């Protein structure tokens, strides 16, 4: 949740392709406005695959989208 | 706007609430220091401008 602009991070399909953004809401309350789309995974890095437990502040963490399954990252803006 | 001054002995008008000015912070939570705040006098109820 963006409290900034009280937004929640959202991934889903616009034309062909899933994109992440925050979503606009015209409810009163902004945490209110829960979606299933907007629901995430946190994985905490550890050298073994089948390990995980409680995270640390200077760890590493992957945050996957329930709904799709695919992973946060980052690529190049073509702007 | 409204006048602001130094008094030596002060007054009411010296009672300044200290508010969040980023949505990350609430009221109740302890100030930390290098954050950005708003100073609203209590009686004159205008941010220091
Ligand atoms: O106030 P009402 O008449 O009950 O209408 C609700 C609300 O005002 C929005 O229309 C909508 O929120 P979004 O803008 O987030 O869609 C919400 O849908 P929801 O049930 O999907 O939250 C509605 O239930």
């Amino acid at each position: 949740f963006h409290a900034e602009q009280e937004k929640f991070l959202t991934c889903d399909e616009y034309k062909g392709k899933l994109q992440v953004f925050l979503r606009t809401t015209l409810r009163q309350s902004a945490t209110s406005a829960t979606s299933s789309n907007a629901l995430w995974e946190v994985e905490v890095v550890h050298h073994d695959p089948c390990r995980g437990g409680a995270g640390h502040w200077n760890g590493l963490y992957r945050f996957k989208h329930l709904a799709t399954g695919n992973y946060l990252a980052a690529e190049e803006n073509p702007s | 706007a409204m006048r602001v001054t130094l008094d030596a002995t002060g007054n009411e008008g010296s009672w300044l609430f200290i508010q969040p000015f980023w949505k990350l912070r609430s009221n109740g939570d302890n100030v930390v220091v290098g954050d950005k705040v708003i100073l609203n006098p209590v009686n004159a109820g205008q941010p220091l401008h």
